[PDB]
DNA sequence: TGCACAGGATGTAACCTGCAGATACTACCAAAAGTGTATTTGGAAACTGCTCCATCAAAAGGCATGTTCAGCTGGATTCCAGCTGAA
């Protein structure tokens, strides 16, 4: 048995909509944050909820680029997300711009 | 000179005013955007967002301009709508 | 203290503590004394707008408990409060489900 | 017992409350209490914000009820603002005419 | 003789890049002013200054826009500005959606 | 002792479900990790300014909220 | 013998006084300290002279001696870090930045 | 008389303050045979106006988030590096710190 | 000047204040006002009724607000029912939490 | 009388009247304070429906005073106001503009 | 070649229960808040100086409008290498 291509995409799109969990790894999340921390000051700690914070804030970010990129894709006629998608989106965002 | 009450005192029915902004304005705000070319539904779309745009900026200017209890809407009733709605603006006062 | 000025009031919300916030927020020399009452029933007002939609979004949702995601739900669902909130993120709350029809099953429809 | 005592208040007792009036039988979890504190205290500071601004531009050293207003109206959308409006008016009728 | 389709076009966007003066005629838009003011108030006058200083700014705001609207009209492999890329570029900017 | 690597392509292929993608180019997943290491340096390097203002050694969630709120992405649930 | 301008004795050219006065004036803090309308005058005539030295390049470019709002816009949009700081503000009379996009210059020669 | 008269000075008009004399002392400094038009010193005068408030209001929140009522040269220079992009802020703390510096050596 | 002074009472004040509250500039016809009259009238009739019967249906001898919540969900449509109740519910609570 | 009920249920409908009225009306043989308070504040939040809506309406016909005309634009254009009177004639109030697609000209679009 | 029917898989339901997390009760206290009275003062009234906004007039040319003509763009179609999804 062999569901088609885009069947299980489209499952785990709705599987993804209806819950709230982070998507992101906590362990993985948490390393790249005290390095990236450690380039602006040595020695840090962190409360585990400055963590946590950082973790729904990127995530929150990420999936909201994700829908901006994805009508970049469509509006070329396409269903495939692209580079240039997340690049265009984030030119009008004024984030590139 | 400090008479008066309206009488001589004029002001017409204004409407559709939209339309004031023509095919040529909206081909040079383009053109100035880059613009090379142009699809025919893109003039009425372009009066639709112009619309908003002023609506929201000066639903704000004479909110200002009210709370100070003025009849006139001054530049900067306008330059402090616009700053509220992150599009500030240099050049008016403030 | 005969009465809270939040009962005079008729507000469930402290109009003691809006006034003292007010008055060390550094947001003017001096806070008239109808200033902190109208805005503690504001701020009242705007919170049960968000509970009475988040509650029906529990109930529809079959529980009793309003979590972040109802809170989501109901101000997503909701114009005004989605534009109140349109550059505010309530964490652990979600998205809307929603799928581009273009992507849906049989090329586009 | 006051040392570790360092007060740090809140409107969840205050939120509780409304939920109470609103749905009777609706409980809230401490995550979702959080996001209604956080929600208060930003339009809190929203609307003081605004309102101290508009002070300032008319060079008032006064926030009255007025401004307060006005802010609100700045600030809310539509139907909200209204209603927003409504119960901010009759808040202060009902504390003037109040002993 | 004829220029080509488009060379006029490309000589029009290097004259307005260059220059700074307001697009738009300045009557008929203080008369779109003072329609939508008066739609929310009534009996408004207005200083000239306060009608210029919308005119900068909208000419500002719809120069922009058409930016991020070519941007839009170029990633759908087209050079024609169309309803749907203004559109799409305000739903990207959160003006919309 | 990855990293950034460490945000793996199964995780990115879940954040662009959650918002609502059906198909992802190859190229994708590193062009996310770049997009996320711009945006947690920008908000990092303000949540540190805040610690360091604050004479704290501790990057304390109030610290995070706050470099949130002034970049134009204000979060509710961690101001306890 | 102490005095003498407190922007003298800062070595300033922007008014340490005035600066102080609208720090308390616009109710930042129930108290503003010494140094700090030093250090504000200090960074406003710090930015001030930044961007009046890209602008005046700006006019000198175009053969003009006088500073218009245009040398002020290219000035600011032709540097990274002053177009990010005014990244949401509007120069009036600044008009933009000379500016095609690739794909719409002609080409290839031929229907 | 506090706020007298009223050929000139017609009852007196509440002085409009502005940037502009030390902007022209600046632009001489950097320009000395360069002018500025009246629009364009306006665009200064907003453009300083824009950032004092921009800096003022950082560092008042420094302020109040670390619960002191006192806004001194540090949260100026905290609000300094929050607002500025890269070079701008290392150069305007510098400026910044020098003129403190050289304030507190007098007297 | 009581004679021909047999008291007519009506909602009229009171319909007149609430519209000050929800629209401030706006006035109101006498023509107008007396369908005001008339529907709160009405209104009034179908809740008291509808509270009557099913006291009777319950052999009880008092209405109580309870009977007029359930006369209220019974008479009015979806969400019209659910604002009036949350409205009851909120008078009841105030005027019982009130000195 | 130091506060009136209709002050202590925060109402602006006499709460006092509508306890007499209940009364008289022979609706039952006693009569429970917290009734005329919830009846009252029903009473109070349907006119202000209602005045919101034919507002609205005035507003929408460039007029500031509500007329019969606005009552029934109100009620006919809000589906549960024109539910609550489905057998109610607002007099002077006319019809909403209906014209039946097939009679419009063309033969029939 | 198209439409409908049949079959296998997936998701939800109804129900059951441990427990993270919400809840109810008592104890304590600094500060939050209200009340009394005495002083200060912001800013509304009232009056009016003085700016600049609305509006008129007349002239004229920059620019808008409306049309013709056809270059070349967008839109539609077809094909298939190979990227990306599913397992």
């Amino acid at each position: 048995h062999r569901y088609r291509p885009g069947t299980v995409a489209l499952r785990e799109i709705r599987r993804y909509q209806k819950s709230t969990e982070l998507l992101i790894r906590k362990l993985p999340f948490q390393r790249l944050v005290r390095e990236i921390a450690q380039d602006f000051k040595t020695d840090l700690r962190f409360q585990s909820s400055a963590v946590m914070a950082l973790q729904e804030a990127s995530e929150a970010y990420l999936v909201a680029l994700f829908e901006d990129t994805n009508l970049c894709a469509i509006h070329a006629k396409r269903v495939t997300i692209m580079p240039k998608d997340i690049q265009l989106a984030r030119r009008i965002r004024g984030e590139r711009a | 000179s400090g008479r008066g009450k309206g009488k001589k005192r004029h002001r017409k029915v204004l409407r559709d005013n939209i339309q004031g902004i023509t095919k040529p304005a909206i081909r040079r705000l383009a053109r100035r955007g880059g613009v090379k070319r142009i699809s025919g539904l893109i003039y009425e779309e372009t009066r639709g967002v112009l619309k908003v745009f002023l609506e929201n900026v000066i639903r704000d200017a004479v909110t200002y301009t009210e709370h100070a209890k003025r009849k006139t809407v001054t530049a900067m009733d306008v330059v402090y709508a616009l700053k509220r709605q992150g599009r500030t603006l240099y050049g008016f006062g403030g | 203290k005969a009465k809270t000025r939040s009962s005079r009031a008729g507000l469930q919300f402290p109009v003691g503590r809006v006034h003292r916030l007010l008055r060390k927020g550094n947001y003017a020399e001096r806070v008239g004394a109808g200033a902190p009452v109208y805005l503690a029933a504001v701020l009242e007002y705007l919170t049960a707008e968000i509970l009475e939609l988040a509650g029906n979004a529990a109930r529809d949702n079959k529980k009793t408990r309003i979590i972040p995601r109802h809170l989501q739900l109901a101000v997503r669902n909701d114009e005004e409060l989605n534009k109140l909130l349109g550059r505010v993120t309530i964490a652990q709350g979600g998205v809307l489900p929603n799928i581009q029809s273009v992507l849906l099953p049989k090329k586009t429809e | 017992k006051k040392r570790r005592k360092t007060r740090k208040e809140s409107y969840a007792i205050y939120v509780y409350k409304v939920l109470k009036q609103v749905h009777p039988d609706t409980g809230i979890s401490s995550k979702a209490m959080s996001i209604m504190n956080s929600f208060v205290n930003d339009v809190f500071e929203r609307i003081a914000g605004e309102a101290s601004r508009l002070a300032h531009y008319n060079k008032r050293s006064t926030i009255t009820s007025r401004e307060i207003q006005t802010a609100v109206r700045l600030l809310l959308p539509g139907e909200l603002a209204k209603h927003a409006v409504s119960e901010g008016t009759k808040a202060v009728t009902k504390y003037t005419s109040a002993k």
